[PDB]
RNA sequence: AGAGUGGCGCGGACGCUACGCCGCGACGAGUAGGAGGGCCGCUGCGGUGAGCCUUGAAGCCUAGGGCGCGGGCCCGGGUGGA
RNA sequence: ACGCGUCCCCCGCGAGCGCACGGGGUCGGCGGCGAUGUCGGCUACCCACCCGACCCGUCUUGAAACACGGACCAAGGAGUCUAACACGUGCGCGAGUCGGGGGCUACGAAAGCCGCCGUGGCGCAAUGAAGGUGAAGGCCGGCGCCGCCGGCCGAGGUGGGAUCCCGAGGCCUUCCAGUCCGCCGAGGGCGCACCACCGGCCCGUCUCGCCCGCCGCGCCGGGGAGGUGGAGCACGAGCGCACGU
RNA sequence: UGAAACCGUUAAGAGGUAAACGGGUGGGGUCCGCGCAGUCCGCCCGGAGGAUUCAACCCGGCGGCGGGUCCGGCCGUGCCGG
């Protein structure tokens, strides 16, 4: 993870890891669902950059 | 290792600033702010940092937990020290020395937790 | 003024390995240390080899390495190769050796390890025996590359046996006026 | 160390479930920036 | 498939085998000489003979 | 632990000192014994000539062993035999000099360069001032100075030339390790002559400077060192 | 790249690495292979002996598939099977021998090079050179021919 | 002018080749046609094989 | 600077971009021509700088002040207007 | 030359203070002059004087030349793409390697995929104009010589060759044995690459001699000793990509 | 936007060996220092005070570690069974 910071990214608050998710993200057609979703996992700050 | 990814970062990171024959580093927990192998603030398995506290009053300190080096929202651990200038520095010397927590930094974190207070104190 | 020349006195050895790859440059760091602070020689020869260029460090084969340890005596002993360890088809029976090379090619892993003999790399010969004790230092042949069969005395002169650069061999391509006793001369 | 940990799987709300995957070995192969 | 197995050479340098097979250090510096002419200078001249 | 080991650590220090005080007296008793030679050899050349002149005889004094040589012409435009012979004597630049032992192979080298040099038979004063003031070494492929007696004892040693006193005997009397104790030295570093030259181009005998001088080379040294 | 080459270190120097005296001028020797028996003689005859002249008979409409002869040595004649015809054949009592067909792995004539791994072998081959016969028979094996 | 050791060799650029040069910049959406008009073929011939 | 069996006061500068620092010697002309290094310039494309700009961008001008042997570059002032 | 306990020709840890020609300099020494007229400022603008200094490019043994181009300023203005070759250097895979044509399914005309898409290329085999030929041997038995019968080891020397391996003897703190763990070592061992010399095996050719093999018994096929021609063997380094000359 | 060549006019400066240039100093200008009573940083001692405050003891939360011999679970370029 000390590499991913040095590509600028905004990860200081990201729960973990290489991040994984339940298979219920494959079928989202709405951006208002996918934005709310990006704020849950704590990485909105990278979009905001 | 640490010793690996240095070879990768050394001369390339988004935290590297060169010019005028000088060379610096703007990484969270580098205390001396220089691109180096003592002093980088992410690489290793244990970390010390000295940041200027929330509002004006005090100083805040940053250890890195030995465990979960892959779990960054619960990796660092924080405490605030808002006491007298000689006595505040009792704590910081009692963190590095008596934990055996990375005994190189000792004399960096005494000169950074004494030019964060010589600030918030009122000016000449 | 002083009568000297400054003619050859910059020496042309190689101080450090041109390649970039990191895992070879942590490799060197180890042995830089290990050369200077010991009283054993091996180390110094190995560090000097960790610099060289592909052609000055050519693939040693299994059946040469096999053949170089069945001489009288030398046993309880390993085989270091600062290039590689490649297969050989015309050889069947495989003992239980010990190897320590940089790339072990992906069939000579399935041969020596299946005979009951381990293979190392250059940071498992750094703790196992720091100075150097219980080793035989092998290399492959540095006169394999064809190139050496265009060199020497130039192919158009008495007593010489070089291959010249010819567009293709056939029955007419460089076949007449200096190869035959009948067509002017042969050499 | 090829040594592999255990990888937790988050729900689309953020809190973790109780399901894990063993690490795909690709993630242990060498970094080679050249 | 890896060239070297442990890249960690902060820690390989300080495990039981490598620090029982190397000679001791020489951390002293020896700065250059100013040749006090012993035909002139006394104790310089009492050191030679 | 320690209280034992610290007292054993106060027995090895007094040993390495006692290695000096048994060696410190020997530097004195080597020097006071060569002083006996330099009155017993000096007055035994005035002994024979009186006691010949007594009985209407003659006494020819001892023909030389040793000779200092100084390079006086420059470095431009030079014939290819002479560049080779001046190299072999280590005179590679102007106003530089060397010790040289004598024989037939050593003189006939010094007739081929005999308009690029000045040489002569040096004395007990023109051997020591040179070796005291100027004299450097050649240790680790470097010209490092001699302000000590663990450089000459440390390189040579095995030949029994330890202090600054034995470099006077072995050269001023050409003894039985001379070669090594003279390829020991880097060649000397004289500045120019203060007074001057008579006429650099020509042979002493005509007027100037070049070629051998048997007993007035002592004049171009105390002017040059 | 056009930056790491020689021609940047020469913006500033006059003659650009082709001469003060005798310049870069168009074609000094004659174009292409000139002077073959004149003024570029020596060279030709000192790194290409035998360029100049005839030899042998000329075959006209040469069809090269008729001349088609692949090749397989002894040392590595066991290189046409799996690793299963040899380990079970070495285990036998009554003394059997597997059938290596060489026409099946693109090999026509069988050549006589190195050793042999000594255990019974029947050998189909379109052409037997005289050492491929005597090496396989002394160990113990047939030599069947094919067309 | 041959320098020294170095293979002799015969080029056929003595004609005006440049006036007849062929390039394949087409190469990618010439494939993507065939495959299309390929894809037309067998919708025209329904249950008959496209293998013909 | 070896390891054994018997006869009051919790304190001690700097370092090590290891592609860095440090350490002791000898030498340093160059035209044709070779070779390295350039935190010397000029225009475009992927990355990066939570870069900068109508509270004044680029270009120009400047008996204003600074930087490197050098190629060149940093800051004061006035114009200019994206 | 300066306690004493024994060996002799020859009659192994004392105590502190102090000064210095001693492994590159410091005063635990001083004094003036300070607000609208003076302090400082090497650098960049004008003047003055002493020493030095002929105009640049250029061909040329020789240019300040009575050799040629140059009145001044802007803006342009000259070793380049692609097709061969070769040697060096980086990188992947390694007796192999490579899909480059063909296929399958906004950035993308990209990008992942075929394997019973490796046909094919270069490489693992030479040599002869050809028909063609086509790459070790030893050492003991069944009958001092053939023709055949079994069993064992095997890619052969000598000389020089980076390192390893065996270790006579020693590596001190009162002495007298006893060890483990390391390092120092007289001389003596296996010899990796690179060579120098000696033997051998495959094609071509030359001279001498005797026996083999046979569905077709020959103007038929095969073996043996010594010279000689080669771009040959002799436990393999090639192939694809990129950079430089 | 408005460069250089080349003009015209104001200030200064200078001027008989065509001018211009290199080394070295002196004189005068221009600006600029924001110059004109002169440096901070610890520990120590004396003499004037502020602020509810220090050691120690119990009360919760967190790390650094090994409990040379507490209990499980999870990996493996580790094997031996079925």
């Amino acid at each position: 993870p000390a590499l991913v910071m040095s590509k600028g990214h905004r990860i200081e608050e990201v729960p973990e890891l290489p991040l994984v998710v339940e298979d219920k993200v494959e079928g989202y057609k709405k951006t208002k669902e996918a934005v709310l979703l990006l704020k849950k996992l704590k990485a909105w700050n990278d979009i905001k950059k | 290792s640490a010793h690996l990814q240095w070879m990768v970062v050394r001369n390339c990171s988004s935290f590297l600033i060169k010019r005028n024959k000088q060379t610096y580093s703007t990484e969270p927990n580098n205390l001396k702010a220089r691109n180096s192998f003592r002093y980088n603030g992410l690489i290793h398995r244990k970390t010390v940092g000295v940041e200027p506290a929330a509002d004006g009053k005090g100083v805040v300190v940053v250890m890195k937990r030995r465990s979960g080096q892959r779990k960054p929202a619960t990796s660092y651990v924080r405490t605030t020290i808002n006491k007298n200038a000689r006595a505040t520095l009792s704590s910081i010397r009692h963190m590095i020395r008596k934990n055996k927590y990375h005994p190189d930094l000792r004399m960096a974190a005494i000169r950074r937790a004494s030019a964060i207070l010589r600030s918030q104190k009122p000016v000449m | 003024g002083v009568d000297i020349r400054h003619n050859k006195d910059r020496k042309v050895r190689r101080k450090e390995p041109k390649s970039q790859d990191i895992y070879l440059r942590l490799l060197v760091k180890l042995y830089r240390f290990l050369a200077r602070r010991t009283n054993s020689t091996f180390n110094q020869v190995v560090l000097k080899r960790l610099f060289m260029s592909r052609t000055n460090r050519p693939p040693l084969s299994l059946s040469r390495m096999i053949r170089k340890m069945k001489l009288p005596g030398r046993e309880n002993k390993t085989a270091v190769v600062v290039g590689t360890v490649t297969d050989d088809v015309r050889v069947q029976e495989v003992p239980k050796l010990k190897v320590c090379a940089l790339r072990v090619t992906s069939r000579a892993r399935s041969r020596i390890l299946k005979a009951g003999g381990k293979i190392l790399t250059f940071d498992q010969l750094a703790l196992d025996s720091p100075k150097g004790r219980g080793t035989v230092l092998l290399s492959g042949p540095r006169k394999g590359r064809e190139v050496y069969r265009h060199f020497g005395k130039a192919p158009g002169t008495p007593h010489s046996h070089t291959k010249p650069y010819v567009r293709s061999k056939g029955r007419k391509f460089e076949r007449a006026r200096g190869r035959r006793a009948s067509r002017g001369y042969k050499n | 160390a090829c040594a592999r940990p255990l990888i937790s799987v988050y729900s689309e709300k953020g809190e973790s479930s109780g399901k894990n995957v063993t690490l795909p070995a690709v993630f242990k192969a060498p970094i080679r920036p050249d | 498939m890896h060239k070297m197995l442990n890249t960690d050479l902060s820690r390989i340098l300080k495990s039981p085998e490598i620090q029982r097979a190397l000679r001791a250090p020489r951390k002293k510096i020896h700065r250059r000489v100013l040749k006090k002419n012993p035909l002139k200078n006394l104790r310089i001249m009492l050191k030679l003979n | 632990n320690f209280a034992e080991l610290k007292i054993k650590r106060l027995r090895k220090k007094f040993a390495q000192k006692m290695l000096r005080k048994a060696r410190r007296k020997l530097i004195y008793e080597k020097a006071k014994h060569y002083h006996k030679e330099y009155r017993q050899m000096y007055r035994t050349e005035i002994r024979m000539a009186r006691m010949a002149r007594k009985a209407g005889n003659f006494y020819v004094p001892a023909e030389p062993k040793l000779a200092f040589v100084i390079r006086i012409r420059g470095i431009n435009g030079v014939s290819p035999k002479v560049r080779k012979v001046l190299q072999l004597l280590r005179l590679r630049q102007i106003f530089n000099g060397t010790f040289v032992k004598l024989n037939k192979a050593s003189i006939n080298m010094l007739r081929i360069v005999e308009p690029y040099i000045a040489w002569g038979y040096p004395n007990l004063k023109s051997v020591n001032e040179l070796i005291y003031k100027r004299g450097y070494g050649k240790i680790n492929k470097k010209r490092i100075a001699l302000t000590d007696n663990t450089l000459i004892a440390r390189s040579l040693g095995k030949y029994n030339i330890i202090c600054m006193e034995d470099l006077i005997h072995e050269i001023y009397t050409v003894g039985k390790h001379f070669k090594e104790a003279n390829n020991f030295l880097w060649p000397f570093k004289l500045s120019s002559p203060r007074g001057g030259m008579k006429k650099k181009t020509t042979h002493f005998v005509e007027g100037g400077d070049a070629g051998n001088r048997e007993d007035q080379i002592n004049r171009l040294i105390r002017r040059m060192n | 790249p056009s930056r790491l080459r020689k021609t940047r270190k020469l913006r500033g120097h006059v003659s650009h690495g082709h001469g003060r005296i005798g310049k870069h001028r168009k074609h000094p020797g004659g174009r292409g292979n000139a002077g073959g028996m004149h003024h570029h003689r020596i060279n030709f005859d000192k790194y290409h002996p035998g360029y100049f002249g005839k030899v042998g008979m000329r075959h006209y409409h040469l069809k090269r598939n008729q001349s088609f002869c692949p090749t397989v040595n002894l040392d590595k004649l066991w290189t046409l099977v799996s690793e299963q015809t040899r380990v079970n054949a070495a285990k036998n009592k009554t003394g059997a021998a597997p059938i290596i067909d060489v026409v099946r792995s693109g090999y026509y004539k069988v050549l006589g090079k190195g050793k042999l791994p000594k255990q019974p072998v029947i050998v189909k081959a379109k052409f037997f050179s005289r050492r491929a016969e005597e090496k396989i028979k002394g160990v113990g094996g047939a030599c069947v021919l094919v067309a | 002018a041959p320098s020294r050791n170095g293979m002799i060799l015969k080029p056929h650029f003595h004609k005006d080749w440049q006036r007849r040069v062929a390039t394949w910049f087409n190469q990618p959406a010439r494939k993507i046609r065939r495959r299309k008009a390929r894809q037309a073929r067998a919708r025209r011939i329904a249950p008959r094989p496209a293998a013909g």
